[PDB]
């Protein structure tokens, strides 16, 4: 629909998409490498 | 002096203090086509009569107020309302409108008094000025 | 044959305005051209009665909204009864509640958060809980995880309900404004329907469920041998050996010989030794009678047989000669502006939930509530703080209904009129009944500051000293202690030991014991008086004043929520009624803190604490209250400086998300102060200088940015002030409950 | 039937009728106090304005004043008593210094520099006079 | 009292007469603009200093400026 | 109270001069002043 | 020491009855609209009173009763 | 933050414990519970329900200084048109009062002006903000040293 995706695409939805994005790739980096306080 | 009439009102305690009979108070009076309600700039609501009315109040804003309220809250609007200034002594200055037609539009015999010949961005440097008592706009 | 009328298909529906923010204003509308235009699109949503001028169209998007927020609670309600089915021991926490803590919310081991996954016995490791719900649900026969998994898909089911039907009662059949003006048809439905109807099926389910599974429970059956509760239906026998009056069926209630239900409908009163809660057939016998007469009283107001009362008649019928015409114009009032019901109903539920709080701790329904502290504390200062928010919302709408849709026409010399023609009075009476209070009360404590610090305390306000004894309060205690003996004479003990009576202790921890009054308990009862009394100043000037006031004669048409009038007549900053309840919001604040801390630390000094068993009880502060919260250097260092050891060493430990908490709720509220402080013209010239910066890189953005308006800057100080404080105050209890008990 | 109307006859002032406000009781009682009364010198409303006024503030410091314990305790009330006075009558001689120092009228004999001058006076003798009573009262013997 | 005054930037468009609560502005006849009218202030001493008129003027800045200064019973809007 | 620094009677007279005799004489002549009228 | 209640005998029904006719006869007279909403067949036979006059009568009858039936019960 | 850094160094180094420093304040809660809530130990204690010691003026002026920081808050968040409205109606109530008429002002009461509230408020703030550091200081580095 045009009206849902004009809707999906209005700024606190992409934001919130984006984030929540930058949130999974932290968290999994995390969890699979935890404690990295530099590279060695 | 004046005419009469008051409203017909209850009374309230947000009406005139003792400046009222001791510096100054207002006058505004007017004609309605009809008896009705109208809401008091001091708190409660007034029917005003059928023919003229004189109402006092202790701010010029207050009659200025009213005067907005009768001329727009009313399907017959009211145009002729009159507002004075009663001094202690009984002198009565009368204040709005000044020579009877309304500020808002253009009339002749007027003086175009506080009116300054350049831009606001032309006024004198605060500097230049300095101990002449005189703000740059008074200049 | 019902007085229903609809519109059919009045709104259609399509997915396009939802691309189109800001489509609701005629303003927000033409798009952005500065940044001010986003915070106006969130803040004028749900205010419809501006969008539009039709009351019909208004009222349908009220009820439609309300079905929303009831969609939203009934997932709210699904998502806790899910999380206590599936991540929680209470299953666990049902064999030995004595000990084993509640436990509902389990972490994921990220980047160590792992360790707020604490120790809560049993092997289970989890957030503790202090909402109380597994007491509510073992209070409601709960024993199986599949009953809650079934109420959280139930609850699920519910939520669907009712959007689907806020989506029809809206886009598809709306019914007509004449159908919402069905006052008295709305209150005989709602007070017979809804109230009466849902205490009666409580009752019902509390008879013939919940009692007989905590009368098993408590006799020491395990949780799993007690039959499941529709075995008490189908085999009738088993109800009628745990209650004999069973065995004689439904005769007696049709007969009214109804004396024979007394083994399960008692008055008994006090509370439960066994599980520290009220007894369930007082709750069945209460909610019972509530029921009949919530029934009875719903067949009050006539609505299509002529029998019964008429609202407009009763209102225009009750004037006396000291109050003109009376309560004549108030039914036209209610019916036709929503901001009057919505004033009256904030205000009232604002009560509610206050006596809520109030009567909850001192009477704990639920077993095992009363011997677990956090969740007494926590119930208690959460049900006063939405009460305080409430209360403060009534202010707010109600000042909005005087700006908006008050007419005077419509108000010659009512009720309405004469409070607004000795409005002056009223606020200076306050004004002078505000200066008396915080004068003598707080200034009571000034003085016995000053005494202790200068070695003089013979002088001082306490017990060993000049006495400020509440003997009315005494009296009252007095009198409610000696009601079962005979101003109740079929009462078996007291509404609540609070009053006076035995010390009721379940295991080694107090459950309830009597709460004196003394000195301090006089000075702070006093002090809530003067906090509350100075709030309503605040609310009431808000309200009496909207329309108008000597400093500026034409408020109204200034609306509202307008910042001021400008730097005219000395200075007009704060005339508005928004203003009003603005200043009103910290206030509530003030009294709702003195207020719960006054809670806390009577309960912890003179309540809590636990029980040898030669009898003494040792209290978790050791009685310091009676002699240390006469003075503001007690309330310091006995109170705060004291009971914050538990907050601020919790790092290292479960209770560390506190103490992080604790600190998040010390910097926001700082926060605040950058937008309290400080004023827009400033922020406007540094935006236009960093406006400058990103212009010369060829980045400013379309949208100019400005600085928030003065109303919105005002706005966001209170909000991030009072979250701050409140969640400074939260942590600080949480983790100080959570360590003692 | 209505206990309520405009304040004297004119509504347009700030004030309302009331059973406090207007009632026959109210101005009896009010009219008839030292300073509203008819006929009287402000010599003589000054005298029994203070009379009272100090005649009352004995209360307090003698029964919770600092002295309160000792034998030294109706002497402290009195002794704040007359502090309170003398400082009364300074606020009164100040006041009217400072009020009427311009124009005078005889309209009203209190409402002018030399009646309040004597206003003053009178209400410090007064404040003397009843604050020594109520010590002579109160205190034990000494006599 | 406070001092309004009026530059010569101002296009006749009488927003600043209605805005003023206090009946201190006026519409004169003049030449300058299209509109052959300017606003003057001969009742300044009536003006409270609300600064409504400088809010209702749509010129780039403000052809209509108040100046706040010595304040009297009118010019602080007292009723007492 | 009493010391034993030399001329204790001192304080005794001073300190009530200097905390009621001194504050009462200047914040009476101060609004004697500030008040007359005329002669701005 | 709970309240003694009455099992049903016809005392019980004749003070029911008692009851309800006297509920009837401060209906007859206190009732501003009788003759509205649905009405009844043989409506002489109950003082041209409606179907709701009658059931609001006869439900403030039944209340009454046992208002006074358990009142007297515990006499 | 100056004066706060300076003083738990140099408590640190008089009383030789320089470990306590090193460790806890490289965060925050180390701030707010070895400096802030620590040392206030002494300094609360002033005075007593059991007693009085030479701390107890030290209290005194740490409690005024909480005090009037706070005070500040009045004039630094509530602004003029409210307190304005309020002393009409105090004004309405004194000339209406019968005895009181007999007194009446020579300069007619206002709220304060804008510029002055917020001066006000800030000289009330920086009084507080002062004693309340002055008291908490010499208190604290008495009790433990002195
Ligand atoms: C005419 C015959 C008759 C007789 C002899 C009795 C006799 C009795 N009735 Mg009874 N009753 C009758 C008719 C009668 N009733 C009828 C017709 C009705 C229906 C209207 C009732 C409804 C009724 C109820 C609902 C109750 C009784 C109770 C009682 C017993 C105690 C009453 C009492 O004074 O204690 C009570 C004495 C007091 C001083 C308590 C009054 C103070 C209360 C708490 C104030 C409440 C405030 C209130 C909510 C605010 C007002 C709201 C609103 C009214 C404006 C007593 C044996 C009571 C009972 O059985 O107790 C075991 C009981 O609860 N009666
Ligand atoms: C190495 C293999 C691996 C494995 C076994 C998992 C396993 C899991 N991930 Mg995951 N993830 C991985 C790599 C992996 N991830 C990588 C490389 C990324 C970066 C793109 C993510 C980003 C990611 C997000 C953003 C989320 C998960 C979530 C989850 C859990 C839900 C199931 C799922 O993946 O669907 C859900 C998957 C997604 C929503 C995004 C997957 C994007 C793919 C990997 C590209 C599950 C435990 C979800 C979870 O735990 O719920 C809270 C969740 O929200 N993961
Ligand atoms: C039996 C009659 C009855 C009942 C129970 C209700 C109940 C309710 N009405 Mg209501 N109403 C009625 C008749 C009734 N009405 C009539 C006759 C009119 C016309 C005058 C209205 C007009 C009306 C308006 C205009 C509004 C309400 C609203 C509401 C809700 C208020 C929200 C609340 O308190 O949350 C309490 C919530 C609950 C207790 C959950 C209940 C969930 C559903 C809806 C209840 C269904 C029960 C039903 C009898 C089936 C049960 C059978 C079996 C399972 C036992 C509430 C659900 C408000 C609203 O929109 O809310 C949605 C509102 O604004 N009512
Ligand atoms: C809406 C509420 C509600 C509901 C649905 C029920 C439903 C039931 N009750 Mg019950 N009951 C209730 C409230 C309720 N009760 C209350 C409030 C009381 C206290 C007065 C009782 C006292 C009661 C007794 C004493 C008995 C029942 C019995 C029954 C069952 C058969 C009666 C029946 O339905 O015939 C129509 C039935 C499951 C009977 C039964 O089967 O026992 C288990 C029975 O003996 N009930
Ligand atoms: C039954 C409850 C109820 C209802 C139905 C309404 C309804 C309405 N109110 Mg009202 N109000 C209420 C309670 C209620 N209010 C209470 C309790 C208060 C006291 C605080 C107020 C104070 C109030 C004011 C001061 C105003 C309204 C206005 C309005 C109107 C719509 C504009 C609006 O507020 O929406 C938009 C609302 C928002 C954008 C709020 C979102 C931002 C909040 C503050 C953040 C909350 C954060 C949360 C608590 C925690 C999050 C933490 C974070 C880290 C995530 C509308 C008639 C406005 C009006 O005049 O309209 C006519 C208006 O100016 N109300
Ligand atoms: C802090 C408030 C306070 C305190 C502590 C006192 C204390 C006292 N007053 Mg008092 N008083 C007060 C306020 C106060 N007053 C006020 C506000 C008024 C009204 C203006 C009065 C009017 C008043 C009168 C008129 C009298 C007192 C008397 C007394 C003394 C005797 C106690 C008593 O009541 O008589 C108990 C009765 C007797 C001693 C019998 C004597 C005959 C006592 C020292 C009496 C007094 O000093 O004379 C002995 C007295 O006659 N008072
Ligand atoms: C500015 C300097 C200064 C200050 C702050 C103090 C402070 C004090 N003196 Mg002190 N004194 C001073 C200079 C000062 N002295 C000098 C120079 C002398 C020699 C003449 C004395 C002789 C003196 C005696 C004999 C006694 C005190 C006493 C006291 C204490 C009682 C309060 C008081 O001042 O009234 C009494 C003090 C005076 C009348 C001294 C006169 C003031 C001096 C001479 C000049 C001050 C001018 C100052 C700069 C004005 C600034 C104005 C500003 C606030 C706007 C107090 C701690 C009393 C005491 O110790 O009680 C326990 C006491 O008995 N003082
Ligand atoms: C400026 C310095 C100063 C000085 C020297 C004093 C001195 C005194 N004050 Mg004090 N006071 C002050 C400022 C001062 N005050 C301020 C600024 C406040 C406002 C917070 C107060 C508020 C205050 C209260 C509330 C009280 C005192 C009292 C007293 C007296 C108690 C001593 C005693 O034993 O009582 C007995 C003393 C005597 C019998 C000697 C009397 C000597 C003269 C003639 C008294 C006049 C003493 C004379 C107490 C009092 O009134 O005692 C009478 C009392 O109750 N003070
Ligand atoms: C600690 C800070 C503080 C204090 C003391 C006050 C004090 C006050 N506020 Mg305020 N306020 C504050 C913070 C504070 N506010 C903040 C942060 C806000 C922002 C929301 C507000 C917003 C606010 C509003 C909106 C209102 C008030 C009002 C009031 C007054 C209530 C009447 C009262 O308590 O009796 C008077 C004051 C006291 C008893 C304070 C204690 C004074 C001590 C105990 C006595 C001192 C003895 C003596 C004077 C010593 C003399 C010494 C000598 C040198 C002169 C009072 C003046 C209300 C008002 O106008 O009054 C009704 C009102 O409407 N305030
Ligand atoms: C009992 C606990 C201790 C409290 C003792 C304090 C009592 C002090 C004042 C007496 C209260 C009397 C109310 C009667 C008043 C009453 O009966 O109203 C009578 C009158 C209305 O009488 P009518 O019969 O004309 O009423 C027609 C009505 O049906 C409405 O039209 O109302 C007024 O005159 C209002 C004026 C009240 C103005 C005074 C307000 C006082 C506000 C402060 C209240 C202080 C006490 C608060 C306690 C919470």
């Amino acid at each position: 629909m045009d009206g849902l995706k004009s809707f999906l695409s209005t700024a606190p939805v992409m934001i919130m998409a984006l984030l929540t994005f930058t949130a999974g790739i932290l968290i999994e980096f995390n969890r699979f490498y935890p404690d990295l306080l530099f590279h060695p | 002096e004046l005419s009469g009439q008051p409203p017909k009102f209850g009374g309230s305690t947000g009406g005139l203090l003792s400046k009222a009979n001791r510096e100054e108070k207002y006058a505004i009076t007017w004609t309605s086509a009809s008896e009705q309600v109208f809401e008091m700039p001091t708190g409660g609501a007034a029917i005003m009569n059928e023919g003229e009315n004189l109402l006092y109040l202790a701010r010029k804003e207050q009659c200025l107020a009213l005067g907005t309220q009768l001329r727009t809250k009313f399907k017959p609007k009211i145009q002729d309302y009159k507002i004075y200034r009663v001094y202690p002594s009984g002198e009565v200055q009368y204040l709005h409108p000044a020579d009877g037609v309304f500020p808002e539009k253009v009339n002749e015999g007027r003086e175009a008094q506080g009116t300054k010949t350049r831009r606001i961005g032309q006024n004198p440097e605060p500097v230049t000025i300095k101990f002449s008592g005189k703000a740059p706009y008074e200049v | 044959k019902a007085k229903v009328s609809v519109d059919n298909n009045p709104v259609p529906t399509s997915f396009e305005k939802w691309g189109k923010p800001g489509h609701f204003d005629r303003t927000l509308a033409r798009g952005p051209k500065t940044t001010t235009w986003i915070w106006n699109l969130h803040a004028n949503a749900h205010d419809f009665d501006s969008q539009t001028s039709d009351l019909e169209d208004v009222s349908r998007k009220i009820f439609s909204a309300h079905f929303g927020h009831l969609a939203v609670v009934f997932v709210w309600l699904s998502g806790m009864y899910f999380h206590g089915a599936k991540f929680s021991n209470y299953e666990g926490w049902l064999a030995d509640p004595t000990h084993i803590k509640p436990s509902a919310q389990v972490v994921w081991p990220i980047v160590g958060q792992g360790i707020l996954n604490g120790d809560v016995g049993g092997g289970f490791h989890g957030i503790q809980i202090t909402s109380g719900l597994f007491y509510l649900w073992r209070a409601s026969g709960f024993t199986d995880s599949y009953q809650l998994y079934c109420t959280a898909i139930g609850g699920l089911v519910m939520a669907a309900l009712m959007l689907f039907a806020g989506w029809f009662h809206y886009h598809v059949k709306a019914p007509k404004l004449e159908w919402f003006q069905n006052v008295e048809s709305m209150m005989n439905h709602h007070l017979a329907g809804l109230l009466g109807l849902g205490s009666l099926g409580w009752a019902g389910h509390q008879i013939h469920v919940s009692m007989p599974i905590n009368k098993l429970l408590d006799a020491g059956v395990a949780p799993k041998d007690i039959p499941l509760p529709h075995e008490f239906i189908l085999e009738p026998s088993k109800m009628a050996e745990l209650y004999p009056s069973f065995a004689q069926g439904l005769t007696p209630f049709f007969t009214l010989n109804w004396g024979v239900y007394s083994d399960f409908l008692t008055f008994k009163g006090g509370l439960n030794p066994v599980t520290g809660g009220l007894w369930l057939s007082d709750t069945a016998h209460h909610h019972l009678a509530i029921a009949v007469l919530f029934i009875i009283a719903g067949h009050m107001y006539r609505t299509n047989w002529g029998i019964g009362h008429s609202m407009k008649e009763i209102l225009e019928a009750h004037k006396g000669p000291f109050t003109g015409e009376g309560h004549k114009g108030l039914y036209e009032i209610l019916t036709t502006s929503w901001h009057a019901q919505l004033a009256i109903n904030l205000a009232l539920l604002g009560s509610l939930t206050i006596i809520v709080a109030q009567h909850m701790y001192a009477m704990p329904p639920y077993p095992y509530q009363a011997i677990d502290y956090a969740t007494q504390l926590s119930l208690f200062t959460h049900h006063m703080w939405i009460g305080g928010f409430l209360i403060v919302g009534a202010g707010a709408h109600g000042a909005i209904f005087m700006v908006r849709d008050y007419d005077p026409a419509k108000n010659v010399n009512n009720l309405l009129d004469r409070m607004l023609r000795h409005r002056d009075a009223i606020i200076s009476h306050l004004n002078w009944v505000c200066i008396f209070l915080g004068f003598h009360s707080f200034g009571l404590y000034i003085h016995n500051d000053t005494m202790r610090a200068l070695g003089r305390p013979q002088d001082m306000f306490s017990d060993t000293a000049i006495q400020l004894q509440p003997i009315f309060a005494q009296w009252v205690q007095h009198l409610h202690t000696l009601a079962p003996g005979a101003t109740a004479p079929n009462a078996l003990a007291t509404a609540s030991y609070a009053f006076g009576g035995e010390t009721i202790a379940v295991a080694g921890k107090v459950a309830m014991m009597p709460i004196t009054l003394g000195t301090a308990d006089f000075m702070v009862h006093h002090i809530h008086a003067f906090t509350i009394h100075v709030t309503a100043l605040i609310l009431l000037k808000g309200v009496l004043y909207a329309r108008s006031s000597r400093l500026v004669p034409d408020k109204a048409n200034l609306g509202f929520r307008f910042p001021c009038d400008g730097p005219g007549r000395g200075g007009t900053c704060q005339v508005s009624g928004w203003d009003h309840v603005f200043l009103g919001l910290f206030w509530m604040y003030n009294s709702l803190s003195i207020v719960i801390f006054h809670f806390s630390w009577k309960m912890q000094s003179d309540v809590w604490g636990t029980v040898s068993p030669d009898g003494s009880v040792t209290h978790v502060t050791l009685g310091n209250f009676a002699q240390s919260a006469i003075t503001i250097n007690g309330w310091l260092r006995d109170f705060l400086w004291a009971q914050a050891a538990n907050v601020i060493n919790s790092y290292g430990s479960a209770l560390s998300a506190y103490g992080i908490m604790f600190l998040a709720g010390h910097f926001v509220f700082a926060f605040s102060l950058m937008f309290l402080f400080s004023g827009r013209g400033y922020w406007q010239e540094l935006i236009e200088s960093i406006v400058w910066a990103h212009n010369k890189l060829n980045v400013a953005p379309a949208i100019q940015p400005r600085a928030l308006s003065i109303i919105q800057g005002r706005a966001v100080g209170v909000a991030h002030y009072l979250l701050g404080g409140i969640v400074t105050t939260w942590a600080f209890f949480l983790a100080r409950s959570l360590s003692i008990g | 039937n209505q206990v309520v109307q405009a304040y004297n006859g004119d509504p347009f002032v700030g004030h309302l009728s009331t059973p406090i406000s207007d009632s026959a009781f109210t101005r009896t009682f009010i009219g008839n106090l030292p300073a509203y009364r008819k006929g009287l010198s402000p010599i003589l409303r000054g005298l029994e304005v203070g009379m009272a006024h100090g005649y009352f503030l004995i209360g307090p410091w003698t029964l919770l004043g600092p002295l309160r314990d000792s034998e030294y305790q109706y002497i402290g009330g009195l002794i704040g008593a007359l502090a309170l006075i003398l400082v009364a009558t300074a606020a009164l001689s100040s006041y009217g210094l400072v009020t009427f120092q311009g124009e005078q009228g005889s309209g009203d004999t209190l409402q002018t520099a030399d009646g309040w001058s004597q206003f003053a006076a009178g209400f410090f003798v007064g404040g003397m006079g009843g604050a020594f009573v109520a010590y002579f009262l109160l205190e034990n013997l000494s006599v | 009292s406070h001092s309004v005054k009026i530059y010569d930037t101002c296009i006749g468009c009488t927003q600043c007469v209605r805005a003023c609560p206090l009946d201190v502005l006026e519409m004169v006849p003049w030449d300058g603009c299209k509109a052959a009218q300017i606003a003057s202030s001969p009742r300044t001493e009536d003006c409270v200093g609300c600064k409504r008129c400088e809010t209702a003027c749509p010129t780039d800045f403000l052809s209509i400026r108040v100046y706040l200064g010595a304040e009297t019973t009118r010019s602080m809007g007292l009723a007492y | 109270m009493d010391g034993s620094y030399a001329a204790s009677y001192l304080p005794w007279i001073l300190i009530p001069m200097v905390g009621w005799l001194f504050p009462a004489v200047t914040m009476g002549l101060l609004f004697i002043h500030i008040e007359s009228e005329g002669e701005g | 020491a709970v309240p003694a209640t009455l099992s049903w005998s016809p005392k019980v029904a004749g003070v029911m009855i008692a009851c309800n006719i006297l509920a009837i006869a401060f209906g007859k007279l206190t009732i501003k609209q009788q003759n509205v909403g649905t009405p009844m067949p043989s409506s002489n036979f109950f003082g041209g009173f409606g179907l709701g006059a009658v059931l609001g009568t006869a439900s403030f009858g039944h209340i009454l009763g046992a208002g006074v039936i358990l009142g007297l019960a515990n006499m | 933050w100056l004066t706060f850094y300076w003083h738990w160094k140099h408590l640190g180094v008089w009383s030789g414990n320089v470990a306590q420093f090193n460790e806890n304040s490289t965060y925050l809660m180390g701030w707010f519970r070895d400096y802030l809530w620590a040392n206030s130990a002494q300094l609360i204690n002033g005075y007593n329900p059991y007693g009085v010691n030479n701390l107890s003026v030290w209290a005194w002026m740490f409690l005024f200084g909480h005090l009037v920081w706070a005070t500040g808050f009045m004039f630094l968040i509530s602004w003029r048109g409210y307190w304005q409205e309020l002393i009409e109606t105090i004004v309405w109530a004194h000339e209406r009062t019968p005895l009181a008429n007999l007194v009446r002002w020579k300069d007619k009461p206002v709220a304060l002006s804008i510029v002055q509230a917020r001066l006000v408020g800030l000289a009330h703030f920086t009084v507080g903000y002062v004693l309340t550091y002055a008291a908490f200081l010499i208190a604290s580095t008495a009790g433990k040293f002195g």
